[PDB]
RNA sequence: AGACCAGGC
DNA sequence: GTCAAGTACTTACGCCTGGTCATTACTAGTACTGCC
């Protein structure tokens, strides 16, 4: 739903790379092989972390019961 | 479940120093038998095992 | 260069500000138009939709006075417009009721419904035009009559629904209902049956018959099914209640329309005057009515014997004479797909009927099989929807004359053209017709007094999961059989036969029980919800070489019958046919020709020796199954069926076009398999029994069933909390928006045998894994 | 064989062992003798002319080539004649009346020889409405023969009449047999198996068949030829024989109470509730249906 | 992967005692109403088959 | 132990037990399995004490 | 008994009924203008620049191995030009009936499959 | 499960015999002459006739089905195992499927070789009324690949023609499976109440 | 070949009607021509009158929308051939013996038995006992 | 055995599966029993 | 008008009585009640063949083959 | 306790 | 007395889990209200 603290295979801090992830493929203009190769994901169980992570909460906080729309 | 049609439970949820791990460091998080395989040639699970990784790498 | 793409810096964009314009994956919105445009027929379009048409064929019904050879007042009461309104809810001004509110207070999204009625005396003295409520009718979502129609994915969300939410389903009693589709024989032809069970009509019974299923413009079925005697003659069946009768055809001929007696051998034999067999059989025929009744020598005559036979079962006046009700039952029965002012064309194809069995018993055609999808046909659940509600105000019609009968019987203040008296008798009755429909979605039972032309009568709604997506999906992909197939020991109605090639999956099928019976559609199979023109049609064969109906003299293999839409238009050999069903081909495809729509299913079967009857039959009607194709000479779409397709050479792909053989070629040779069997990757490589456990497994799945789970009430449901999208998908995955809906995990999967807890089926997991949120479902 | 003791068996037949002494060539022969041969099986086509204006019919019936069908099926033309005269008429007679009664709801000259005027002359005299007859006497390819009806008939149809009749009559049947087949010799001996059972009537043919070897199919028919205990045989290898093509195998101690179970009473009785209403457990019936 | 419904929790149902059927006084069908499995008589058929006697009663 | 359909009287056996602290799922061993007709795809079998 | 606007008609035109003449009778569709024309084959013709097929329908009216089973017998003007009569001239009392059929129907092109441009490599 | 490069030219050649063997065996059953044409009238207006018979047809499926499962014993006896990359015991594959842990040599055919003959109730795949067998092929075509008879092995995939056929044989395992249990299931029962 | 055209006759002259396989009449029977001036969709009736029958019919105006039929006169000799343009109608013998016989308006539970089910029959000779 | 959706009389508590002897005495309920899925183990 | 073993009427296509059935000389219309004499009606004839597929046998399979 | 529907092996 | 043609009758794998639905018309009565 939200990006996965500490990726399910070794055990690397993935977490925090999710929004920078997202800086490297929209300002700097980079694939997704460079900016995982950037963000220091060298292994590639956390490699499938961060390059398929859905980030679903978007949709789900559009659904707000504590604001008038 | 895959989505190659294998099914089958979970049968103990296996520690992670005692699993087997790379040369890369890695470790897997789900083992499958191989012998699920021939009698059920299921070869499309094998050849997403290839392009899952080349992907991912 | 990527062979496939996810789109990251798409799919995450388009979760922050869903689109104010129309939505994307507009594909999951053409998985939904067999139950969204159904419902939207019996609303809108020509001749007011197909529930004003309902109305106009139930008519006027009648009940006099007692008081004084007349018999008093008529009260030729009638309704002649039914309309649906908007749900609004009542706290004065009334609000939109929005289908969110309606899952929360656990109650049914219905509708107003609102019948008005024709209280008519004395054959039109006075009328009294009264509007009369009767319930809450259940509208389904994202119809014409739903609040969810014209709104874009921004708007679907600030009314909670969900963004890409589709629509489909109805909301009874908080719980979201759905009405399965049904396939069924095909409308407007007659198909040559061979079955032991037509031997025990009686005595004589062959096992050689015909069947035309005829359908009403509103959608509502008949058969008409003629059999073959041993002693000579034939004989026709029907059933107006839930009972059968058999009527010998020289009488229906008759009554048709004024015949000389040699109409009905011209009728039957062409030139083929030296034909022996078809002769002597067709002594029997005449010579044994003209023994049997020796009276009976016009049309008035035997219309008004028919007439008086079948009075006290079709619930006819005191007024009606018997030659009127003796049209009555031509108009209700024999073949009603040509309706009123259609007595020459009812007659015509009845003199086709008898010509196609008669060469069935000759052994000169092979008999059609029922069960193989050429023959089949669609109810979309929206028209059974309008074929249950043009029976519950046939009733409540009716309703209103049982109590004007005890009102005549016991009571005797009474006076037909008092406003105060229709006010008085129309609270005596119960008029609740909503809850009669809401009785249905939840039960799926099917009450009427005249069972429909289908065979079973329980399990017509089933319970849309929401579930999973894939689950979700499916639901509006199914197509069943029926229920009185699944309690039946046989084998050779569930095989996978190659007439569903494009039409039906052959991977997506449950194991177990229902398979075979209950089967999913290609993805790009469309079922046709409107009616396609006809009226040019005729207009453009008769300048291409077809002399008319009218002043043919023709009948029999021999030459080939052209048919639009179940009537015959005319006459042309079978070398000429050819060429008017591949130049019709070529003018619909190449779109310039005004009268062609490319939405017609020309079916054109060749002569052969003993095999299906020969003729041009033209389709374009409602219900049919559609699949695009591409053509090979001007390279455009081309939209067949599956009568049209047992007899044309498509192929597979473009490589294999051999040379003056094949006239088409499919789009891609991936819209043959559903939607769940082509998201299976490298399906091509397994074994089919593990194909079909996928399709099966796969929308058994803990996923997310959406995201307005907050604004949700379901009693049970599943949700997976980090989803993934996969490495590996096929590129349908994206374009459904699959990606709206994950459903598993990428695993870094090892294929060992290392632990000796995983051999036969099972499997384990990493612990380590499972402490860091490895596969965590609510 | 368990279930519903069926002596109407599906598809009944009979092995047959051939002699080591007589030939190959002498039994695919033999068999033509024993299979039976229809009247339908020797007739090319069947040419009616219904005549009206006192309604009358003249069934012309035409062959195949005398060198063709007693090539193939060793019939005679004198045989041919005799079936027509003795089997198919009378048979003939038996549904035109069954019809009349329920309706009410190139070729030469004449007098060749007068036997020929004789023997029309016993058809017209046995029969019923038969006024002609002629057989050609030499290459027996068409039969003729004239049939009167009164104007008070509605019409019969005499095509699908005559065919019927046809599909009936016999040229040479054996009863309860319909074709001997030979087939080739599977592990070892030689053997001759026919589509149908009467024992009684292969008792017959001593030195062509070993008749104190002939094991059969129907387990019912042996019961009521052979015995008891020659139907608890054939129970057995019938029952190892289903198990024996699916490679399952099955020891003979439970194929041996099963079969001991079923002719406990010396009849054949199934397993169902008809084999054990002859029980003294009245629960026991009460529990099964 | 897919994780599919069919947990562990919707089972291991488990009866020492509970309610009882009204008219029979045998236990109750069901897993949500504390009731027993059946042991019907493919299975009591295949209990005579050991010879054991006092398992069928 | 016991197993449906309980074709054979070998589906029916008799077992000692080892009674196991962790998880709610009963725990067969592979010899039992050729006899009990039993994979691991989510069988469920009955347990008569 | 005569409906609304169906004028009865007084005079009609001439019919010369007399190797001899043949009597034919010629379908058309609507869309041929009939009021200029001059040839016409056995194949196909030409009418405004298009291409028209024409067959020969003797074997539906009547068949080509039996003699006398037409059906469509040809009213003709009677003798004083004010009404219809069945056509005789052989002093048999049966209409004469039709010799040739011809049936000018439309028709157009299908093109030939490209081999070379729909099979892609 | 991969072969060589020596492997697959044995595999590609004995199946170049089999583009022959459907009108071989079809000019067998029809009693026309060897070496007929496969667009012959005389072939083709006799194999009209056999469709129309349940019989005549069972005939025709049964010879080429007799020609084209020698044709697949002729591939699976060069090819294994002599025609594999890697060979017993490094061959996981071949292992347990030698050893029977788990497969059969049937099955190993299917993933390394050739996936056979699709065999429908004793038949071949079920025609259509025209004479076509599926909208690919041209009515009444004598090849093998129109009856079901595949090339494909799952390592190297089925063709979309020969992937139908095959869900024909997949279905029909699953149906005799599931309502054909209920004709054996009585057998056992009215077997055991007298026996009891 | 060829075939040449004398003339095209644009009116009404002669006209084709299609009953059956001999139908033959008296020599005095003649017969009636109609026409209502629309556009070039002309709709005809037929009218004919003997002392025992009705000779009766009418143009299709569904299929005539499209068609226009001509009889041609062709001299052989010659290749010229005239034109007239002659309508063809369906048309039906009318008696008069039974024409005008007809039972009562309404001839004033067991009478559905003419045309009834097999079982049917079966139950009510049940429900005589 | 009576005309008349119809109430099931005291012959049809006993007749077929789902009646008396085959639902009821020749099969039931059991107490002192559960019903598992099973997982494999070695060491056992 | 005579087609097969019926004839008809050529005023109005009616199917007539049975010429045997109906005394001698005159043969009456049911319907536009117009006689037709007995002579002219002289011989009712027709040939039927069997259907070609009424006798299936091992001798009609080697009409085709050779 | 039934009727139906959806399943699991 | 013997043999039919047609009927009437019974069967149809085992176990397990979830959900939903469930009498209708009417008829006479007590009470509400519009009325003079
Ligand atoms: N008596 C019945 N047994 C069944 C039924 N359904 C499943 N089963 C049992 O469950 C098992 C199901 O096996 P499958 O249908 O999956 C065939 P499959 O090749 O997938 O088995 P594996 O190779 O073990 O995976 C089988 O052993 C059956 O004995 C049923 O309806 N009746
Ligand atoms: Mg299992
Ligand atoms: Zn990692
Ligand atoms: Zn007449």
């Amino acid at each position: 739903m939200i990006v996965p603290v500490r990726c399910f295979s070794c055990g690397k801090v993935v977490g925090d790379k999710w929004e920078s992830y997202l800086n490297l493929l929209q300002e700097d203009e980079l694939d997704e092989g460079t900016a995982l190769s950037r963000l220091g994901l060298k292994r590639y169980c956390c490699r499938r972390m961060i390059l398929t992570h859905v980030d679903l909460i978007e949709k789900f906080l559009r659904y707000n019961p504590l604001e008038k729309r | 479940s895959s989505r190659h049609g294998q099914k089958g439970v979970c049968s103990r949820k296996w520690p992670t120093i005692d699993m087997p791990f790379s040369e890369t460091g890695i470790q897997p998080d789900i083992i499958i038998n191989p012998h699920a395989f021939p009698s059920r040639m299921t070869i499309g699970m094998f050849v997403e095992s290839l392009a899952g990784k080349a992907g991912a790498l | 260069a990527r062979t496939a793409d996810f789109r990251t810096l798409e799919r995450e964009s388009r979760f922050i500000n869903p689109p104010k314009d129309k939505s994307a994956f507009p594909l999951l919105q053409e998985a939904v138009q067999p139950h969204i445009g159904s419902f939207n027929a019996l609303t809108e379009g020509p001749d007011g939709g197909l529930l004003n048409l309902g109305v106009k064929d139930i008519g006027e019904k009648v009940i006099f006075d007692g008081k004084p050879g007349y018999l008093g007042n008529k009260l030729s009461v009638s309704v002649e417009q039914v309309s649906i309104a908007k749900p609004m809810s009542n706290d004065a001004v009334e609000r939109k009721v929005y289908p969110s509110e309606s899952r929360q207070r656990l109650t049914s999204y219905r509708g107003k419904l609102l019948l008005k009625l024709k209280w008519s005396v004395n054959n039109g003295e006075e009328n009294l035009f009264e509007v009369r409520d009767c319930g809450g009718l259940p509208v389904m979502l994202q119809s014409n009559r739903c609040h969810l129609n014209k709104m874009s994915p921004y708007e679907l969300v600030q009314h909670k629904e969900e963004s890409d939410e589709i629509g489909g389903y109805f909301i009874v009693n908080g719980i979201e209902k759905l009405i399965r589709m049904l396939i069924v024989q095909r409308r407007n032809h007659p198909m040559a049956i061979i079955r032991p069970s037509f031997a025990n009509r009686g005595a004589s019974y062959s096992h050689y018959g015909i069947q035309i299923r005829s359908v009403r413009p509103d959608q509502t079925s008949q058969t008409n099914v003629l059999h073959y005697l041993n002693d000579g003659q034939v004989t026709f069946r029907f059933s107006w209640r839930k009972n059968e009768y058999l009527v010998p055809v020289v009488m229906i001929l008759k009554a048709l329309c004024h015949t000389s007696d040699r109409e009905i051998f011209d009728g039957i034999i062409g030139n083929d005057v030296k034909d022996s067999f078809l002769t002597d059989r067709l002594e029997l025929l005449l010579r044994g009515f003209k023994k049997r009744y020796p009276h009976l020598q016009n049309r008035t005559q035997v219309l008004q014997y028919l007439g008086d036979k079948f009075r006290v079962v079709f619930q006819a006046s005191p007024d009606q004479s018997d030659l009127e009700v003796g049209q009555e039952v031509l108009d209700r029965i024999v073949l009603v797909h040509l309706g009123k002012d259609g007595s020459q064309d009812k007659f015509r194809m009845l003199l086709f009927m008898i010509r196609k069995l008669y060469s069935l018993v000759a052994g000169e055609c092979s008999p059609d099989n029922p069960d193989a999808t050429q023959h089949q046909e669609v109810l979309l659940g929206g028209f059974l929807y309008g074929m249950i509600l043009k029976e519950k105000i046939d009733e409540y019609l009716q309703n209103i004359i049982a109590q004007v009968r005890m009102d005549i019987n016991r009571g005797m203040a009474i006076n037909f053209k008092d406003k105060r008296y229709m006010s008085r008798v129309l609270m005596r009755v119960n008029e609740n017709i909503g809850s009669k429909m809401q009785y249905f979605l939840s039960t799926g039972n099917l009450v009427s007094q005249s069972g429909l032309d289908l065979q079973q009568v329980s399990g017509y709604t089933v319970v849309a999961e929401k579930i999973n997506f894939y689950r979700f999906i499916s639901h509006f992909r199914m197509v069943h059989r029926g229920s009185f197939f699944a309690q039946l020991k046989t084998t050779t109605v569930r095989k996978l036969l190659p007439e569903s090639w494009g039409f039906l999956c052959p991977v997506h099928t449950p194991d177990g029980s229902p398979c075979g019976l209950l089967n999913h559609f290609a993805h790009k199979c469309r079922i046709s919800t409107q009616q396609s023109d006809v009226s040019r049609i005729p207009s453009i064969l008769y300048s291409l070489g077809v002399a008319p109906a009218s002043h043919t003299f023709a009948a029999g293999p021999s030459l080939c019958c052209v048919q639009i839409d179940g009537k015959i238009i005319g006459w042309v050999s079978h070398e000429q046919g050819k060429i008017i069903a591949d130049t019709l081909r070529y003018w619909k495809v190449e779109g310039k020709t005004p009268g062609l729509p490319i939405d017609l299913e020309i079916g054109y079967v060749p002569p052969s020796t003993r095999g299906q009857y020969p003729g041009l039959y033209l389709f374009g009607g409602h219900s049919r199954m559609l699949r695009p194709v591409r053509y090979l000479p001007l390279d455009k779409e081309d939209i067949v069926g599956p009568f049209e397709q047992v007899y044309m050479n498509i192929a597979v792909t473009p490589q294999e076009i051999q040379n003056n053989v094949h006239t088409h070629v499919e789009f891609t040779p991936t819209n043959i398999l559903s939607i769940l069997a082509n998201l299976t990757p490298f399906s091509d490589f397994n074994q089919s029994p593990r194909n079909m456990y996928q399709c099966q497994m796969g929308k058994q799945t803990m996923g997310t069933p959406g995201v307005a789970l907050c604004h949700r009430s379901d009693n049970k449901l599943y949700r997976l909390q980090t989803g993934q999208t996969p490495i590996v998908k096929a590129n349908l995955y994206d374009d459904y928006g699959m990606d709206n809906f994950p459903n598993g995990f990428n695993a870094v999967v090892a294929v060992i045998s290392y632990t000796g807890y995983d051999m036969d089926d099972a499997m384990i997991i990493n612990k380590s894994a499972d402490e860091r949120g490895f596969g965590y479902g609510t | 064989i368990v279930m519903t003791a069926s002596a109407a068996i599906k598809t009944p037949q009979m092995t047959l062992p051939i002699w080591n002494d007589v030939s190959d060539e002498q039994a695919d022969t033999f068999c033509k003798s024993i299979s039976k041969v229809l009247l339908s099986e020797v007739i090319d086509k069947v040419i009616v002319t219904e005549t009206t204006g006192a309604r009358s019919y003249v069934i012309h019936m035409r062959f195949f080539d005398n060198n063709e069908y007693s090539e193939e099926y060793d019939v005679s033309k004198e045989e041919l004649q005799n079936v027509i005269s003795n089997q198919f008429i009378h048979l003939l007679e038996a549904a035109i009346v069954k019809e009349i009664k329920k309706q009410k709801r190139v070729e030469a000259n004449n007098n060749m020889n007068k036997v020929q005027r004789d023997r029309q002359s016993a058809i017209i005299s046995h029969h019923r409405f038969i006024t002609k007859y002629n057989f050609d006497d030499e290459s027996g390819k068409w039969c003729e023969f004239k049939l009167e009806l009164a104007a008070d008939t509605e019409k019969l149809l005499m095509v699908n009449i005559v065919e019927e009749i046809c599909r009936k009559s016999i040229i040479r049947q054996i009863p309860h047999i319909d074709r001997c087949v030979h087939p080739e010799p599977e592990n070892g001996k030689r053997v001759l198996v026919t589509e149908g059972v009467n024992f009684q009537a292969m008792w017959d043919q001593e030195a062509f068949i070993d008749v104190d070897g002939i094991t059969s199919n129907d387990v019912a028919a042996v019961l009521k030829t052979y015995g008891v205990e020659a139907a608890r045989n054939t129970i057995v290898n019938e029952i190892n024989n289903v198990f024996s093509r699916y490679a399952i195998s099955v020891s003979f101690r439970h194929l041996d109470l099963i079969a001991d179970m079923m002719t406990r009473q010396g009849t054949y009785l199934a397993f169902n509730r008809q084999g054990m209403e002859t029980s003294t457990s009245s629960f026991m019936k009460m529990s099964y249906e | 992967y897919q994780r599919l419904r069919h947990m562990v929790n919707d089972k291991f149902q488990v009866r020492s005692t509970g309610p009882v059927n009204s008219l029979t006084m045998q236990p109750v069908k069901g897993r949500k109403r504390h009731g027993g499995i059946r042991v019907g008589e493919m299975e009591r058929d295949a209990l005579i088959g050991h010879g054991t006697s006092f398992l069928l009663q | 132990m016991n197993r449906q359909p309980t074709l054979h009287k070998a589906s029916m056996m008799g077992h000692k037990v080892r009674v196991l602290p962790n998880e709610k799922t009963l725990r067969l061993h592979y010899a039992n399995t050729g006899a009990y007709n039993a994979d691991f795809d989510g069988d469920e079998m009955n347990m008569h004490f | 008994s005569i409906p609304d606007g169906f004028k009865k008609c007084k005079h009609l035109k001439n019919f010369p009924l007399n190797k001899q003449q043949q009597v034919w009778l010629i379908k058309f569709p609507s869309n041929v203008d009939i009021s200029k024309l001059k040839s016409l084959p056995v194949t196909t013709m030409t009418i405004d620049k298009h291409d028209y097929k024409i067959m020969d329908d003797t074997d539906i009216e009547s068949s080509l191995t039996q003699d006398n089973l037409s059906n469509m017998t040809l009213l003709v003007p009677s003798e004083s030009k004010e009404s219809l009569k069945i056509a005789s001239t052989a002093k048999d009392n049966a209409p004469l009936q039709f010799d040739k059929v011809f049936s000018v129907s439309e028709t157009a092109k299908i093109p030939a499959i490209d081999y070379s441009k729909v099979r892609v490599p | 499960l991969r072969l060589t490069a020596e492997g697959n030219k044995w595999r590609t050649d004995i199946l170049k015999t089999s583009v022959d063997t459907g009108r071989e065996a079809a000019a067998e059953v029809t009693n026309l002459d060897k070496d007929t044409p496969a667009d012959d009238p005389e072939l083709l207006k006799r194999l009209q006739e056999i469709l129309r018979d349940n019989n005549k047809s069972g005939i025709l499926d049964a010879v080429t089905s007799s020609k084209v499962n020698a044709i697949t014993s002729q591939v699976v006896s060069k090819c294994v195992p002599d025609g594999t990359m890697k060979k017993f015991p490094c061959n996981s594959m071949q292992a347990m499927a030698l050893s029977g842990a788990k497969g059969s040599n049937v099955n190993v055919s299917q993933i390394m070789c050739l996936l056979g003959q699709q065999a429908l109730e004793g038949r071949r795949v079920p025609v259509m009324v025209s004479g076509k067998t599926l909208p690919s092929f041209k009515p009444y075509e004598t090849d093998a690949m129109a009856g079901g008879y595949v090339k494909g092995r799952f390592y190297s995939g089925i063709k979309p023609q020969e992937y139908y056929f095959h869900c024909m044989a997949g279905r029909e395992g699953l149906i005799d499976t599931a309502v054909k249990t209920s004709r054996s299931g009585y057998l056992q029962r009215c077997l055991t109440k007298q026996l009891e | 070949s060829e075939i040449e055209i004398e003339s095209v006759q644009d009116q009404p002259s002669v006209a084709v009607g299609s009953f059956f396989k001999g139908f033959r009449a008296p020599s005095d029977t003649t017969f009636d021509l109609y026409k209502k001036k629309k556009s070039e969709k002309d709709e005809f009736v037929l009218h004919g009158e003997n002392e025992r029958l009705e000779y009766e019919g009418y143009t299709d105006s569904s299929s005539q929308a499209s068609n226009q039929y001509v009889v041609g006169l062709f001299n052989p000799e010659k290749k010229s051939i005239q034109l007239y343009k002659a309508p063809v109608l369906v048309s039906k013998v009318v008696s008069k013996s039974s024409k005008n016989l007809r039972g009562p308006k309404i001839k004033s539970l067991r009478n559905a038995l003419g045309e009834a089910f097999g079982t049917k029959k079966a139950k009510k000779a049940i429900a005589d006992l | 055995k009576a005309q008349g959706v119809p109430i099931p009389g005291v012959k049809q508590a006993l007749e077929k599966k789902e009646g008396l002897f085959r639902k009821h005495m020749m099969g039931k309920r059991v107490n002192y029993a559960a019903r598992s899925v099973i997982s494999p183990d070695p060491n056992i | 008008s005579v087609v097969g073993s019926l004839i008809f009427c050529l005023d109005c296509g009616d199917l007539l009585e049975n010429p045997n059935a109906v005394l001698g000389s005159n043969v009456e219309c049911s319907q536009c009640k117009a006689i037709y004499p007995k002579s002219q009606f002289s011989n009712l004839k027709v040939v039927t063949t069997t259907a070609d597929d009424a006798f299936p046998s091992s001798l009609r399979a080697k009409k085709s083959v050779v």
